[PDB]
RNA sequence: CGCGACCUCAGAUCAGACGUGGCGACCCGCUGAAUUUAAGCAUAUUAGUCAGCGGAGGAGAAGAAACUAACCAGGAUUCCCUCAGUAACGGCGAGUGAACAGGGAAGAGCCCAGCGCCGAAUCCCCGCCCCGCGGCGGGGCGCGGGACAUGUGGCGUACGGAAGACCCGCUCCCCGGCGCCGCUCGUGGGGGGCCCAAGUCCUUCUGAUCGAGGCCCAGCCCGUGGACGGUGUGAGGCCGGUAGCGGCCCCCGGCGCGCCGGGCCCGGGUCUUCCCGGAGUCGGGUUGCUUGGGAAUGCAGCCCAAAGCGGGUGGUAAACUCCAUCUAAGGCUAAAUACCGGCACGAGACCGAUAGUCAACAAGUACCGUAAGGGAAAGUUGAAAAGAACUUUGAAGAGAGAGUUCAAGAGGGCGUGAAACCGUUAAGAGGUAAACGGGUGGGGUCCGCGCAGUCCGCCCGGUUCAACCCGGCGGCGGGUCCGGCCGUGUCGGCGGGUCCCCCGACCGGCGACCGGCCGCCGCCGGGCGCAUUUCCACCGCGGCGGUGCGCCGCGACCGGCUCCGGGAC
RNA sequence: GACGUCGGCUACCCACCCGACCCGUCUUGAAACACGGACCAAGGAGUCUAACACGUGCGCGAGUCGGGGGCUCGCACGAAAGCCGCCGUGGCGCAAUGAAGGUGAAGGCCGGCGCGCUCGCCGGCCGAGGUGGGAUCCCGAGGCCUCUCCAGUCCGCCGAGGGCGCACCACCGGCCCGUCUCGCCCGCCGCGCCGGGGAGGUGGAGCACGAGCGCACGUGUUAGGACCCGAAAGAUGGUGAACU
RNA sequence: GGUAUAGGGGCGAAAGACUAAUCGAACCAUCUAGUAGCUGGUUCCCUCCGAAGUUUCCCUCAGGAUAGCUGGCGCUCUCGC
RNA sequence: GGUAAGAAGCCCGGCUCGCUGGCGUGAGCCGGGCGUGGAAUGGAGUGCCUAGUGGGCCACUUUUGGUAAGCAGAACUGGCG
RNA sequence: GGGAGCCCGCCCCCGGAGCCCCGCGGACGCUACGCCGCGACGAGUAGGAGGGCCGCUGCGGUGAGCCUUGAAGCCUAGGGCGCGGGCCCGGGUGGAGCCGCCGCAGGUGCAGAUCUUGGUGGUAGUAGCAAAUAUUCAAACGAGAACUUUGAAGGCCGAAGU
RNA sequence: UUAAUUAAAACAAAGCAUCGCGAAGGCCCGCGGCGGGUGUUGACGCGAUGUGAUUUCUGCCCAGUGCUCUGAAUGUCAAAG
RNA sequence: UAGUGACGCGCAUGAAUGGAUGAACGAGAUUCCCACUGUCCCUACCUACUAUCCAGCGAAACCACAGCCAAGGGAACGGGCUUGGCGGAAUCAGCGGGGAAAGAAGACCCUGUUGAGCUUGACUCUAGUCUGGCACGGUGAAGAGACAUGUUUUUUCACUGAC
RNA sequence: CGAUCCUUCUGACCUUUUGGGUUUUAAGCAGGAGGUGUCAGAAAAGUUACCACAGGGAUAACUGGCUUGUGGCGGCCAAGC
RNA sequence: GUUCACCCACUAAUAGGGAACGUGAGCUGGGUUUAGACCGUCGUGAGACAGGUUAGUUUUACCCUACUGAUGAUGUGUUGU
């Protein structure tokens, strides 16, 4: 809204808000990154460390599908699966221990972030972290590799 | 001029875009338009389903999905023989046949040969004639649905089987996944070079007899 | 020395057809820069862009893999989202920059050469007869010609095909004409033509109503019609139209039924025998342009120049070795796609005559330049010309009367008629250019008073009813929760994870409602006739409050100051 | 004081006293012998798109979204509005660190088995650490009293002192990935140029019980014509020997 | 009078002279609203706060970047309670 | 021109150390006891968006070049800007 | 609640104690984006922010809005308000549309740019109507004669000519 | 001869002296062609220069930069082979 | 300080970047003499056409407002300000002291990371030109080197069927 | 005494070289060198009197301003003419 | 061309200066100082020369003030002396 911009308290005043000394000139300091070695030097070098240069290896033909792989924290695992899944557990006098496809809720990679509850589990999946097994062990459940 | 820690950014429009702004102020009339043409098309094919030709169950590549299941170009040759169906009757039946489809697993052959069969069971031929024919449906199944079917012809659901839980033993107990894993990404990088080791071995060996 | 075939090659105003040019908004094939950026500038960027050339349609191009991928695979082309400002390119600087997959719109597949089988079974032209002929076809009759064996036609093309054996089920598809029944979705397809509701109702203004008031219920009638425009203002009903699965008369299109002439003896699966591939092309070197394509993505002049379990691709050059995927050097094809030009329409939070296209008007007009080209200014009398008859001065332009109009104080470039500038009338003033700010004074313009303006507003003193009862009505508040509903939290019947009923209890009894009860208030109707009641006016300036029509004066108290006269330490 | 007398601060003209140089701009410096300027009327210059950054308002919330498409209408109002197993294909965020092969965020206490060996293996428990400063909240001895002396439950205010300690800051520790050094053990389908683990430094845009997504607005920075007007130049295609 | 030579070209007894009142590169249209660190201009009121010509770097010296000066938005706390 | 004029300070008791040492150091951990730390005035701290400026000049005092300059160039403070 | 004090009992309620506080209900003050009370301060270019019941245009709602018994616009020696941007009335012309409030949007405010278009001033009744020898008299038409015509006189171009 | 500030000592001129060329040539135009101008031409010709009537002369220098001559007695020498 | 004739010590003359000379000629540049005259001493007078006035017709440049001076300060030469001198309507014909008079966003100088004409021993290149290699490009006859124990390089001489 | 990019050397039983495997090659990580003396790092010869544009009195050639070295002029002391 | 400078003659003397280094809408343009040319030096070259020579457009007042002149102007009741 040009009611609400600045440009309408600006009305009388010569310079526009722009100053007098120097007036806004069409192009002072260079057109969009000019001079990123030369004058800009400073900002590049304070805001923009390591703008310039190259590294790595070059990749001609990239895919991301190929390195897609979504990753699930055991902070977060039994959301994966119904509430009433999780109630049906600890229970029964049997041991349980339902099964959470993580493939299936969109992930392949199960990492070992976060606490999980005293339950036995069976977690199916592409990938599994050394500590997310470990913690998946301890609790008292078992990791299971698919294709 | 960058001024006291901006993003660094680089505007595309160095060229005469403003010739080549392409507005969207005629997108619904086309989308009018193409509802128009589809109701028009849909009135043409009185009894034949809006949709179209049935699409075979297909599985994607990449395996980034690897899972989800979704409509295929054609039914196959190799589905078209096993379900009995000739390849060019298919086409006036209103089976989407393509002869470019390969097959190097029996579960999707198997999969679009049931649909087929559901399909051919579920399907109504009108006779070419007032007086019916060989192969043409009663009378009976003509009156009582000769209507369109909204939407796509048996459609196809991305459906999981699910897994009661377990008694797990011990030996599920003991499975080391991640051991697993990285001795099998070890083995695929070294298989080779195993190999080579093994030549040269035997190539060593067949020279201390000589 | 000639004639008769064939191959190459000319002449025809030979017979019958075809192309030329224009438009060019969209598209296809070439050629193709520099301003600009990089704070300079040469690679880069602008940019396969402007300019230039050629070629069509209503779309064009592309198009059914010598594909993408490495996955449990997908499967023509085109367009949108996303991939993604990513991989990648770049004095790795400025900057440039895809594709795969996924989700949608649409979706349709096919045909030759070759290989081979059939008596060239093929095609074109001329004559006659029949149908029909305003997008020249079908059949029959022609020892009538031509093209073709240097290859036409049927089967057949990578998804295998052909020929036999003999298993199975049986006999409709299209073309050219002659007619006929249903007016076929914006709810009757397209085009044209003609029509379909209701006040000029009674008063009142106006120059003229379409204005204002009223008319068996906001008013009179219609309303599936209350959009719009015109009519002397601002009109649902004055008119044209508007709405309508409203009406009538014609023409055209397609979808359907009958008849004639025809062409058409057209399949699927198993088994056996054969066959199956586009060359100066791929590819290699090269150089130039281009691309994100980077030891060379694509297009190319030049040189070399192939093979068939072969060839291409697998985004880092080469060798060896297995894999995965297609079949190039031949061709056709609508759909979703674009459309600042052309025809006919609808719409606007757009501009309203120095604005909006250059052009609202005799606008690419007048005019300018030899020419390529450049290119304006310019709307409004009035409802109706009713456009000033006639008399008079002047040669006339011009006036003075008279007249029309509500208005010429609207008089043919005439609605409204501002400022700069000028003429005239009235007032004031005027030797330091004019002009300005602060403070007064003088004169005018009108404004508000008054023939005193002492501004009132409450309380007090000097014709009926409140007070008090009766009947009716209405309202407020309240608790014994009084009785019933309502309603929140819990307990209960498990009575029908989230959602519903019953009685019993407690609590919050919550403005979520009612029936009786009480208290209060208000209104109406009856009594209540006059020490009460309320009006109108006056003599009191008596008490209170803001005030005075103008000019003023005085007194007491306080605050802030400049002083003066005393006494005492 | 009231039929030619009143009030009119402001605006019309005139007179007097004081003050008083023409506006805009460049500039340390303008009234300048610095530049533009006779006067008046109309027009006239920080806009729009895209990408960001910050702040604010709203909705939802470890989720958020409508891009595109489809279903309802013959479009008056509408090219609006409603809805979607499209509700999420897909974008952002919930995970980062390496060039990459890749890896990938939690520990502590107690009992036991190996020699507790600051190391490994078995069970139970607590489950995002600690210090200092921390708005607020809790306990709170006691005091203030009340018309008289005592007893005394209640409504209070202050309340020394003692604690749990939001958000946030400083530090100490802990965890993830890359890298360096010293070192000891674990596992097997393939015992190998296999894979895993420890301690001590260091680098990271990281974890340490989250805060993002969509829309709108404001400011600032850019690419675009880019607040308005202004060049000397360059390129492409056409027209001129009627003057010379 | 006719004709031939057309713009990085023509023609020139040579003056950078002539080439339609322009010639040390003619005219028209387009790219083009070419670029400018350089001039000029930049439209209503009131209130509050209110500066610098300094640091270092840049083929930098009529300019930018960076700190500095400045404004706005707040937030965490203490209290004449 | 830097400092110190106290609670982030002193006095004890006990633990840890793969560092250093004959015993000892030194540092870090926990528990307890002690409060106005010279004068005067101020309410303080913290995080982001951020325009304009980067031509200056003059004056007391000190001072460089120059004979001098309303000259050029510096230091503190104050002004115009 | 008990015991009592410088013979017992009350020591009461505002639908009324009457008030300098009444805890029973509470403005004339309550557009709580409102109202009220104390202190301190007020300069300003470049620049920033806030408030505009300042102004222009169009749109969605709203004023049972205004209007031919007179809209916008324009002029004014009238009455006024607001510090100010500006605004409300009175009079005259005008003849047909216009405005107030709540929100939205913008091609939204001019004194300059040797600004663009158009008009008008001082200069100013001024410079000027001076290159090539020269006109005069009478009459006619005509309202009007120095410029026309006729007649006469005097001249020039002086056959590479006017 | 510089139209429109320079009419000249400038330009040009006959005279004088050099250079290339015998036609698949010398000079030159042309994106292009078995193209075109000299050339309807042939060394007394064409094309490129210097000085500039007559008379008298035209001194020395090849070190430097040019131009030109031959040369497997040859150092460097790209592509291709 | 000019003109002419000799001297060479020539900053820095000089021989076809031509030296010296030279009859005639030159709207070429200079010195002196004769005659001549208002160039002058030293100005004066006459004529025609304007300028002057009138009748008619009638513009333009320029214009912050406007126009009396001395001194002071100022941004360093004021019509405005300060202190003084002073000032009196409306105009006519001249006039060139002033308005730092009018004109053209100074031709000179500098800056611009703005250009253009020209030059080259500036940086990149390009037409053209010379040379080498491949293809168009064949037939015949001899000979030689090298490798090796048939291949290549091929040198020369002939033909035309390409050109 | 020297940034980016590029080249070169050294080191890992170092990673990738893309459908898998082996070997050359190449691309990567880390540490040195080749250099930007205009030294926070463009690749860069002149003339214009034929000149052009945007600006500067920030900056020159006039006058006028402060000063009087210099030029001119005038005094003070007195060894001497 | 000169400011400057020297000489001749006369004379009382031929003293020194300012007024935007007085005075170009007052004049001349002689030489500085455009464009054409010649000579010498420098540079390969285009070109440079406080090194010389020649030819090379001097626009406008009618505005305000100042000045020279001419009508005039307020008062003296009007005019004249």
């Amino acid at each position: 809204p040009s009611r609400l911009r600045k440009t309408r308290k600006l009305r009388g005043h010569v310079s526009h808000g722009h100053g007098r000394i120097g007036k806004h000139r069409k192009h002072p300091g260079g057109r969009g990154n000019a001079g990123g070695m030369h004058h800009h030097r400073i900002n590049f070098d304070k805001y923009h460390p390591g703008y310039f240069g190259k590294v790595g290896m070059r990749h001609y033909h990239l895919k991301r599908n190929q390195s897609f792989c979504p990753t699930v924290n055991l902070d977060k695992l039994w959301t994966l699966v119904s509430e009433q899944t999780r109630v049906n557990a600890a229970k029964n006098k049997t041991g349980a221990a339902p099964i959470i496809d993580v493939v299936r809720s969109g992930y392949y990679k199960v990492l070992g972030k976060g606490k999980l509850p005293k339950q036995p589990v069976i977690v199916k999946a592409k990938f599994f972290s050394r500590r997310a097994e470990e913690k998946i062990k301890g609790v008292g459940g078992a990791c299971v590799l698919v294709a | 001029a960058p001024s006291r820690n901006g993003m660094i950014l680089k505007p595309h429009f160095h060229k005469d875009w403003q010739r080549r702004v392409a507005t969207w102020f005629n997108q619904p009339a086309r989308k009018i338009r193409r509802r128009k043409a589809r109701q028009a098309r849909a009135r043409r094919i009185a009894p034949r389903p809006a949709s179209g030709p049935l699409r075979p169950i297909v599985r994607c590549p990449t395996v980034r999905y690897h899972t989800k299941v979704r409509a295929g170009r054609g039914f196959s040759l190799e589905e078209l023989r096993v379900a009995g169906i000739h390849k060019k009757v298919a086409r006036t039946i209103g089976i989407s046949v393509d002869p470019r489809r390969r097959n190097k697993s029996t579960e999707s052959l198997q999969a679009n040969v049931q649909r087929l069969k559901e399909y051919r069971s579920k399907l109504v031929l009108f006779p070419r004639k007032p007086s019916a024919p060989k192969k043409g449906d009663s009378s009976a199944e003509e009156l009582k649905l000769a209507t369109q079917l909204t939407g796509p012809v048996m459609p196809i659901r991305n459906v999981f089987k699910k897994e009661k839980a377990r008694v797990i033993t011990e030996e599920e107990k003991n499975f080391k996944a991640f051991a697993s894993l990285r001795m099998a990404r070890a083995n695929a990088r070294l298989f080779g070079i195993r190999a080579k080791r093994a030549k040269e071995a035997a190539e060593q060996d067949v020279e201390k007899k000589k």
